[PDB]
């Protein structure tokens, strides 16, 4: 069957009973760099096995009120291993990356996901007149959650987090021209996501730029009958792809 | 010097020249290019992508998530009308700021089909049958199921694949219609009818839901580009 | 809160006129100036520091930086007198200026 | 450039089914009207000529304008170059991510008179001056000064009663592309400017008077006008929908989807 | 002396232009370009899905 | 397009009223709408705002008890119910409309609430 999908990469392996196909960026696969394309002066160096396992966040409870979380996603990954041991050591790199997100139930729930990955998402802050600061952008392997009310103008530096409109002020119903995927509780269960390395520069530093986000965001709201379980996780997968780095500088 | 005679309609500055012009850097060298991933080419790869469009317009979901969903309970009769919107891509509120409606307010004139996918957000124990039926103009909007079947429509039934879309061709006098409200180039009205009732088993909450799509087909086409009416400026930013 | 301080004068007929007002910290440039007319009406002439709006005379001109700022008109007329205010932007809540009257010199 | 056309189709009935599709693997349907009724095959000539990115955008636009009065002292205007100060280019320029194109520019040049005081006032051909300066050059700061040599910044002179001037800039940006969005600091300890104000740094523009003040003031009024060419755009970006609220951020007010009807079933 | 001649935009007849700038970032406007790549955005899938027969298997 | 404020109305000290913004000319939920206050003897004073496309409030904490900012998207107006009526309301109102960022372009007329016995 179509239903049963194998991922494999280094030393960790995931597998799932069933799920739909999988989606791939905007149709190019993630690749290491041509020598006709370079700028860094000096010989790259590829863990490659040490970096192209999984990992896994904290996960999320789902419940009935829930407005949507979010993630910065080569910021997330920052303790994670040998990865956040070598994005501290570095200047440059460029990543490639594999999301896969899980989320199971019985056949008695009712509901319907929207996993979506933005490039270049930019944030509104709560006063007009600033911008926030760094800790409320994002967590530690942690997500930053959303409001189904406005947030108040009397705060200094806070994420505008108004689910409807997606913190950058567009309409979220026309959100899924990015590669996006849906779960519905009905016939799917987990959703695959392969994005390419997409920036305007072929390297960059990790620290002062978040080249990818991803959000998920509850269309139709949870619901069950009474007798089901009431506590239903939400756990999201992410490995990287053919990553490598330049300029080795101490550790900061 | 040449004897030549000065035309009329020189020293003038048109918004949509063509011309070439003297260059103020000489001899700059561009940075060279690079294979950037998704370099879209025209248009109309934005105007296939389906989107969400806010069917709910009650006046107090717009501001919530609860716009885009379309409430489907069991009933005790059947015959019943979910919705109905006409069909003005440029001119309808509905279907205005989805992006296939945000594209169209840059132009005055278009053609082409529009697919409509729905799927069906409900458990997997529930079933239900229903009649997505397009009418086009000459009369009103129909009033009973029995006046919808007489159009063009088709009889969507759950199953396993929880999607179906469907297709209104393109019905028209002119080549061409405007996005710009108007009695001579109306489109006819979609609706959405009950054809059975909603099978539910015990243990399950009986309130389900249907989300909807639109883009558009491989036939379309759009022209004469405008400026937008909806974004509107006094001072400048700063 | 900013404090913002500013209070009545008077002149003749087509002189250089000027009107200052500071605030309590650096506002960074963010800075409006309104008009009441006597009647009781309320127009917007210099939206920025130096920036005028659209349809007002090019007679008034803005000027000052960090903490302290003025507006200036260089020719007083018939239709000038009313009062003017000054009005912060940069920190929630919006503060206003006080009042300064305009009138003739003898 | 010619769209392609439908073919007419016979009554099938087999289980066959293109209508029943699934919407949750992101994929849109490739399905043609010829699949759900019955159509005649019929000859198209539509085209998408006028829908490439090229018509999309090769059409001039203001992007500012500002003011100067010759009898003053430091009367001459200067301008930050930003292409986000006016609503209607900057909404059009948000829908792709990363562009890279070339960049023509035109000037339109008006004036109007003072009112001065002097007996019986009658002015020459008056001219103008606009210096480009690149980020880091050196800044006039009167009517004469030495920054106004135009010994290496490129120039125009220009008079009024002739045609207006025009020039062509390549495209000059330190990455690949200019991009629309830039999530990220400048200092490595993340504080500071955040946003797409930290890359923006390619020089100011400066104008200036030529002649004198000879008895009577004469305020002019310059205007921009932005038109690129050989456009090439990357990923593309839904609209943007509430309103626009800064130049150097992208903060926005809270605002809802879209206006409201009375009800789900009215029309 | 160069002068390629190409056609017009017509309906259902030719032209020559020179370039005069010896750069080539200060030539005419393309506007001639038609080409449609659409399935890097329609059908961004691994697997390709024929619409005959069903999607999930 | 302009702002239209109702009359002048006197109530006894400790009562409510309620005054009315009509805005016509433009697009009602589009832009949000403010209230000023004007003592006579002194300078002006910001209240709060509502914005109509959500019903969201936000009042200055002056007048965090008082005042209740309503607005119906119906009629394209706005409700400024004041409660507990004191001699320090006896002043001036005004309702504007915020600029793109910061500033009031259009004004009402303005309209004189007066307690008194």
């Amino acid at each position: 069957s179509d239903r049963v999908r194998s991922i494999t990469l280094g030393n960790s392996t995931i597998t799932t009973q069933e799920c739909a196909n999988v989606v791939v960026g905007y149709g190019v696969w993630p690749e290491y760099l041509k020598d006709n394309e370079a700028t860094a002066e000096d010989q790259p160096t590829q863990p490659d096995v040490a970096t192209c396992r999984f990992y896994t966040l904290e996960s999320v409870q789902w419940m009935k009120n829930s407005a949507g979380w979010w993630w910065k996603l080569p910021d997330a990954l920052s303790q994670m291993g040998l990865f956040g041991q070598n994005m501290q050591y570095h200047y440059l790199g460029r990543t490639g990356y594999t999301i896969h997100v899980q989320c199971n139930a019985s056949k008695f729930h009712q509901g319907c996901l929207l996993v979506v990955c933005v490039p270049e998402a930019e944030m509104g802050c709560s006063n007009l007149n600033n911008t926030p600061e760094f800790s409320e952008l994002s967590g530690g392997d942690s997500a930053r959650m959303f409001t189904d009310t406005q947030v108040g103008e009397s705060n200094a530096k806070k994420v505008q987090t108004a689910v409807w409109n997606a913190g950058m002020g567009v309409g979220v119903g026309n959100l899924t021209i990015f590669p996006h995927q849906w779960i519905n509780l009905r016939t799917n269960n987990s959703a695959t996501l392969v994005m390419p390395y997409i920036n305007s520069v072929p390297m960059d530093n990790m620290f002062r730029h978040n080249n990818l986000t991803l959000m998920i965001i509850p269309f139709v709201p949870l619901n069950y009958s009474e007798g089901s379980s009431p506590y239903v996780p939400i756990t999201v997968t992410i490995a990287p792809m053919c990553a490598e780095y330049n300029g080795l500088r101490l550790a900061s | 010097g040449l004897p030549v005679m000065t035309t009329p309609g020189s020293t003038q500055f048109l918004t949509s020249d063509d011309f070439q012009s003297p260059s103020a850097m000489p001899q700059f060298d561009v940075t060279p290019e690079m294979q950037i991933p998704g370099r879209v080419n025209n248009l109309m790869e934005i105007a296939e992508v389906d989107s969400v469009v806010p069917v709910n317009n009650t006046e107090d979901n717009v501001s919530s998530l609860k716009a885009y969903q379309i409430p489907v309970q069991s009933n005790s009769d059947n015959g019943k009308q979910v919705f109905g919107f006409p069909l003005q891509p440029g001119a309808n509120n509905v279907l205005n700021r989805t992006l296939l409606g945000e594209i169209l307010n840059y132009y005055t004139h278009w053609s082409g089909s529009i697919k409509l996918t729905f799927m069906f957000c409900g458990s997997a124990m529930a079933t239900g049958k229903f009649l997505l039926a397009y009418s086009p103009p000459g009369a009103g909007v129909p009033k009973n199921r029995k006046d919808a079947m007489l159009g063009t429509h088709v009889i969507w039934d759950v199953g396993l694949q929880s999607s179906c879309v469907l297709c209104v061709p393109w019905i028209s006098q002119t080549h061409y219609r405007y996005v710009v409200e108007d009695e001579y180039t109306a489109a006819g009205y979609v609706t959405c009818w009950y054809q059975t009732n909603i099978v539910v088993p015990a243990d399950v909450q009986s309130s389900c839901d249907i989300l909807c799509f639109v883009s558009a087909c491989n036939d379309f086409s759009v022209r004469m580009l405008k400026d937008t009416p909806f974004i509107r400026q006094d001072t400048f930013y700063q | 809160d900013i404090q913002m301080t500013q209070s009545s004068l008077s002149a003749s007929l087509g002189d250089r006129v000027t009107i200052s007002c500071r605030a309590s910290q650096d506002i960074s440039n963010y800075l409006n100036w309104y008009q009441q007319k006597p009647d009781g009406s309320v127009k917007l002439l210099i939206y920025y520091t130096s920036t005028l709006h659209s349809g007002v005379p090019s007679r008034f001109s803005g000027s000052g930086s960090g903490t302290d700022y003025s507006l200036t008109i260089n020719s007083l007329e018939q239709e000038d007198i009313a009062t003017y205010f000054c009005q912060q932007g940069n920190t929630f809540p919006f503060t206003f200026g006080g009042g300064t009257k305009l009138e003739i010199r003898r | 450039a010619r769209v392609a056309d439908t073919i007419s189709s016979r009554p099938t009935n087999s289980e066959s089914i293109p209508a029943l599709t699934a919407a949750e693997t992101g994929h849109t349907s490739q399905v043609v009207p010829s699949d759900t009724m019955q159509t005649r095959h019929v000859k198209n000539y539509h085209s998408r000529s006028e829908s490439s990115i090229e018509n999309f955008l090769c059409r001039s636009a203001c992007v500012y304008y500002a003011t100067y009065t010759n009898n003053s002292k430091k009367g001459f205007a200067e301008w930050v170059i930003n292409t986000r100060q006016v609503a209607q280019l900057r909404r059009k320029l948000e829908l792709f991510t990363y562009l890279r194109f070339d960049l023509e520019l035109t000037f339109v040049i008006t004036s109007a008179q003072q009112p001065s005081t002097a007996s019986s006032v009658d002015a020459p051909v008056q001219t103008h001056q606009i210096m480009y300066v690149p980020p880091g050059g050196p800044v006039p700061t009167k009517v004469k000064d030495y920054a106004w040599q135009t010994s290496t910044n490129p120039s125009v002179f220009w008079t009024e009663g002739n045609a207006p001037p025009r020039m062509s800039i390549p495209f000059i940006s330190i990455g690949n592309a200019y991009s629309c969005f830039y999530d990220g600091w400048t200092q490595f300890s993340r504080n500071g400017v955040y946003g797409i104000n930290t890359l923006n740094n390619m020089g100011t523009l400066y104008m200036r008077h030529v002649n004198e003040a000879g008895q009577g003031p004469i305020k002019s009024t310059v205007r921009i006008y932005f038109k690129p060419k050989h456009v090439k755009a990357w990923v593309p970006r839904p609209p943007r929908l509430c309103q626009y609220e800064k130049q150097k951020n992208v903060n926005f007010s809270p605002i809802g989807v879209t206006t409201s009807r009375t009800d789900i079933i009215t029309t | 002396m160069g002068a390629q001649v190409s056609t017009q935009k017509t309906g259902a007849i030719h032209y020559t232009n020179i370039n005069y700038y010896k750069d080539a970032a200060s030539n005419s406007a393309n506007r001639q370009d038609f080409t449609q790549d659409p399935g890097k955005f329609t059908e961004p899938v691994k697997d390709i899905m024929v619409k005959t027969m069903p999607a999930l298997n | 397009v302009q702002l239209q404020q109702s009359a002048a109305e006197l109530a006894r000290p400790g009562a409510s009223v309620k005054m009315s913004c009509k805005a016509s000319g433009y697009t009602f939920t589009t832009y949000t709408m403010h209230w000023v206050k004007q003592r006579p003897g002194q300078g002006l004073e910001w209240i709060g705002y509502i914005n109509p496309s959500s019903r969201y409030t936000e009042y200055n904490q002056k007048f965090k008890d008082k005042t209740t900012l309503t607005a119906d998207k119906s009629s394209s107006t706005a409700y400024m119910q004041l409660s507990s009526l004191t001699f320090e309301d006896s002043a001036v109102y005004y309702c504007a409309r915020r600029s793109e960022a910061d500033r009031f372009v259009y004004w009402g007329q303005g309209t004189l609430v007066t307690v008194s016995a």
